[PDB]
């Protein structure tokens, strides 16, 4: 062949620059070989390039790209290659140019991500070259007919243009805009591109031909733009088109928070019955009213395994774990037939017992919202009062407004502490959200004395009120209370206050979030792992989960550790499979403190979800020596398998034994007695109508959830805030309205075995065993006799119909439709439940449902 | 498709590490 370039090097050397050339042509001709030898020789073909060249500025530039590419350095080569110009030939099935492409794309890809975050002018120039060469591969793989993950490329290169370009002038748009929409929900971080990229992907929306008003809506509700949904709404219903507004204002309420749905009600307010219904969808009466009634309407509660409980029940810290599993089981079905049956059981509590007992009537009446006062009045000292107060502040949930006047004006006037301390809680409860400025004002004035039962609730209820605000103010003084107080119990209370305060703020908590985990107060390092908990809520954050885990192993106060952990899993609960990857090893930890606080993370994370490796990781961590150990396991274990068979979870039937026989036994303790009867309460909790999912059906984070789930985890220091959870139960119910906003006699189709998704059957009593024998005993004649004696003598149906209130359960929403498409049509699939606008077109009589009375 | 599973990969990559340094945290305290 040619063995050797030398002398084509050599040509290089001379002064003739029409000899040069040929020596170039030839040495990249031979590149493919002889690039050993040419690496020692490039400094002259670095010179040849570094001049006018006259062929030589062109050729030298892909040589000297090539040598080096050969070599190892690719940063140099990426140079040359760009300097090269027109000479790289993209356009050709050579490794060398797929591998210089590659780096380039990487090399732009990390330029543009780094200096975006940068000032809007200081700004490092990028090479147009680097540039033309990006934009060839984009449109090389738009030729390609491979639209998709071109929109990948230009997420990565962070710049937008090319996306929408790609994502519009491309065929399947509602397909492309699914996978985008996906991408940009799940897996991209940065805010602020997240943002961008949605306010590109509602322009795409609005300007297609026929706009998907649901998808920009949660878009929308994504960048928190109230006037922009509000103005959406005006244009939805001055042209006509009720269902699409109707299911809207759905998604919007179920979806977008307080704050932005009294926005987008102001911006309303700024026929006239159209815009009035929907101020009230918005407000969420009928979503309250409907779910209520859903459950009322299916309350399929079970008596027997409570009547057992209380039958083997000795001690008062069993009688109050009673009293809250029979509120956990009768949550929004306003049925207290348990605690009008056993008016004996309910009267053997006292002080803060009678405080939950009342909490639990307010949590039964969950939702109830129209009989209140007057039904708090007619059920009934200062621990009565206040825990009259709670409850119906928990009955008001997140959505209060018109008791908070009243609320304020009582707490005002209250003199015991007790009182104040209950009607704090329920003022927090009815405002939440809300930053109502003279509330949180006067849990201030409430919050600044020196007494713990008043501090606590102030203080939590100050966090409730200011939730998400991220107000200056608020965390200044709530930190200068805490700093300057004497009451561990105030410190509590302020300490979940700030961490809610400092929620869904992903970045703009860190401050804080530093200055609580460098204090001093153990407290108020806690506290420190609450926020980060809260702000970075849900987003599986690798700085917060590696603080949290820092934190579990290297602070001292077992309680900081348990609460870093608790923290470690609220920032996991999005994705259930990865957290016990986490919290295997956690588990097996000598620390007592750190193994509970693993148990409760996994039940956060993967609450109403039924995962397998949780529970598995669960019940050796069931079967501990240590006390509490063994009740974090249970009521994680309840949150896990809440609304779960024994089809879909092989377990749940050997879990509701544990229970039980936990429950019933001479030496178990009480805290692990406490944490069965919870775990029991959770399970069934709703009368089997009710999931526990931290995030909205749609996808978006449920505060409410999130808050009920971090205050009830926060019962260790306080069981009337174990009520908390029921804030964290959403009913899984998939409800059909028609034009009429009333709910039709429609029949859903669910294509699946009726034993997956059924209720647990009724167990009945265990029936009497009478005294038995023992195996006769057998002689020597016996089997003799015996011989004289001897001489001397389905369907499994596949199919499943549910009335219109259709307990339906998570997974029982993917396998869901109606019979031969009967006279009413979904607006939205039957995937993702919730409330559908069920469009009809045939005219008929159309019988409604009756309204079942609220007793149960 | 391919997008989704590089960053897939890209965040399993970043939990591991993650989870490899509580590791070798955790042990020095057990050692202690």
């Amino acid at each position: 062949m040619i063995t050797s370039a030398a002398g084509i090097i050599s040509l290089l050397d001379e002064d003739e620059p029409q000899l040069k050339e040929f020596a170039l042509h030839k040495l990249n001709a031979v590149v493919n070989d002889f690039w050993a030898e040419i690496s020692e020789s490039v400094d002259k073909i670095e010179v040849l390039y570094e001049d006018e060249g006259f062929r030589s500025r062109q050729f030298a530039a892909l040589v000297a790209s090539k040598v080096f590419y050969h070599l190892g350095a690719f940063e140099e080569s990426l140079n040359y290659a760009l300097g090269a110009g027109d000479l790289f030939n993209v356009n050709d099935n050579s490794e060398y140019v797929e591998t210089i492409i590659a780096k380039c794309i990487d090399h732009y890809t990390k330029q543009c991500v780094e200096n975006a975050d940068l000032p809007e002018g200081e700004k490092k120039p990028i090479d147009q070259r680097l540039e033309g060469i990006v934009n060839k591969m984009f449109q090389r793989c738009l030729d390609d007919h491979k639209y998709k993950q071109a929109i990948g490329i230009a997420l990565e290169t962070r710049r937008l243009d090319v996306f929408e370009k790609t994502i519009l002038e491309s065929n399947d748009v509602p397909g492309m805009l699914a996978y985008s929409l996906k991408l940009c929900m799940s897996l991209m971080q940065n805010k602020q591109f997240r943002n961008k990229v949605l306010r590109v992907l509602v322009k795409i929306y609005m300007n297609l031909e026929k706009p998907d008003f649901i998808n920009v809506c949660q878009c929308l509700i994504f960048l928190d733009d109230p006037q922009a949904v509000s103005d959406i709404l005006e244009k939805l219903v001055k042209e006509d088109n009720l269902l699409m507004a109707y299911q809207i204002c759905f998604d919007l309420y179920e979806s977008a928070s307080q704050q932005f749905l009294s926005s987008v009600i102001q911006n309303l307010r700024t026929p006239k019955d159209q815009t009035l219904k929907m101020i009230k969808i918005l407000s969420g009466e009928m979503a309250i009213e409907l779910h209520l009634q859903f459950l009322i309407r299916n309350n399929n509660t079970d008596l027997m395994i409570l009547k057992n409980t209380k039958d083997a029940v000795r001690n008062s810290v069993c009688h109050t774990a009673t009293v809250i599993a029979n509120s956990f089981m009768h949550c929004g079905t306003t049925s207290d037939q348990f605690l009008r049956d056993n008016l004996e059981w309910l009267a053997r509590a006292t002080n803060w017992a009678k405080f939950t007992a009342t909490a639990s009537l307010g949590v039964i009446h969950k939702g109830h919202e129209k009989e209140a006062l007057q039904l708090m009045a007619t059920y009934l000292s200062a621990y009565q009062e206040g825990g009259g107060l709670y409850a119906l502040g928990l009955i008001h949930a997140n959505h209060g407004g018109d008791i908070i006047d009243y609320l304020l004006n009582q707490l005002k006037n209250a003199s015991n502490d007790i009182v104040r301390h209950g009607g704090s809680l329920g003022l927090g409860l009815a405002a939440m959200g809300t930053a109502r400025q003279d509330v949180y004002d006067l849990l201030k004035t409430n919050l600044y004395q020196d007494d713990a039962v008043t501090g606590e609730a102030a203080g939590l209820a100050l966090g409730l009120v200011m939730l998400g605000s991220k107000n200056a103010q608020a965390i200044e003084d709530m930190v200068g209370y805490a700093q300057e107080t004497q009451h561990e119990k105030i410190l509590r209370g302020l300490a979940v206050g700030i961490a809610l305060v400092m929620y869904g703020r992903m970045e703009e908590a860190d401050a804080l979030i530093e200055s609580l985990c460098r204090d001093k107060d153990p407290i108020l390092r806690r506290s420190g792992m609450y926020t980060v908990a809260m702000a970075y809520c849900g987003s599986g954050n690798n700085k917060a989960i590696r603080r949290l885990l820092h934190v579990a192993v290297s602070d001292v106060n077992d309680d900081v550790r348990r609460a870093a952990v608790e923290s470690l899993g609220f920032i996991l609960f999005r994705t259930p499979e990865q957290c016990p990857s986490v919290v295997s090893l956690l588990s097996e930890s000598y620390n007592p403190h750190v193994r509970y606080g693993a148990a409760m993370a996994l039940g956060i994370c993967c609450a109403g979800t039924g995962n397998k490796e949780a529970i598995n990781l669960l019940e050796p961590m069931t079967n501990d020596p240590v006390n509490y150990v063994r009740q974090g396991a249970l009521i994680a274990s309840a949150l896990i398998m809440i609304q779960q068979t024994e089809i879909t979870c092989p377990k749940v039937n050997q879990f509701r034994q544990l229970y039980s026989k936990v429950i019933n036994d001479k030496h178990d303790d009480v805290m692990a007695k406490f944490g069965a009867i919870l775990a029991q309460g959770i399970l069934d909790a709703g009368g089997h109508n009710v999931t526990i999912s931290l995030q909205s059906r749609t996808g978006h984070t449920h505060m409410p959830s999130v808050v009920g789930v971090l205050v009830f985890t926060q019962f260790w220091f306080w069981f009337p805030l174990s009520h908390f959870l029921s804030l964290a139960y959403t009913p899984t119910c998939v409800i059909g309205l028609n034009k009429d906003l009333k709910m039709p006699k429609v029949q859903y189709k669910s294509n699946c075995k009726p034993s997956t998704f059924a209720y647990p059957a009724p167990l009945e009593v265990p029936k009497e065993k009478e005294k038995e024998k023992v195996s006769t005993a057998v002689l020597s004649i016996t089997a003799k006799a015996k011989k004289k004696e001897k001489e001397k003598e389905e369907p499994e149906p596949n199919f499943q119909l549910l009335d219109n209130p259709a307990r339906v359960m998570p997974a029982q929403l993917k396998v869901l439709t109606m019979p031969e498409t009967c006279r009413y049509q979904p607006f939205k699939p039957l995937s993702i439940g919730g409330i559908i606008i069920l469009k009809d077109t045939s005219e008929d009589i159309e019988e409604l449902v009756e309204p079942v009375a609220a007793h149960g | 498709d391919l997008y989704s599973r590089y960053k897939k990969l890209q965040q399993e990559l970043e939990f591991l590490e993650v989870q490899e340094e509580y590791i070798k945290d955790e042990q020095k305290n057990l050692k202690k």
